[PDB]
């Protein structure tokens, strides 16, 4: 996923909060990033890990929802893609 | 079980 990427203000502070450093990114690094910030804050539930809480962190402004799935490939990235804006370059 | 790290891998890394 070499999609080439910049991220709203809000999901790059997100991405900042734990060490990203560009405001330009492939869409695999975002999600290495993204999948970091989740451990870091320790927004996973810890019996059924695919289960992710947003409520009252940064992550349910930017996805809408209380919590999510990490099993919902689509609505993942369509919840990721709409904070994100894609460039015209590679 | 399965980790969250794995879950988060089978997205696309």
């Amino acid at each position: 996923q070499e999609t080439l990427v910049r991220p709203k203000p809000l999901l790059l502070k997100l991405l900042k909060s734990v060490g990203a450093q560009k405001d330009t990114y492939t869409m695999k690094e975002v999600l290495f990033y993204l999948g970091q910030y989740i451990m870091t804050k320790r927004l996973y539930d810890e019996k059924q890990q695919h289960i992710v809480y947003c409520s009252n962190d940064l992550l349910g402004d930017l996805f809408g929802v209380p919590s999510f799935s990490v099993k919902e490939h689509r609505k993942i990235y369509t919840m990721i893609y709409r904070n994100l804006v894609v460039v015209n370059q590679q | 079980a399965t980790s969250f790290a794995e879950y988060w891998a089978l997205l696309x890394p």
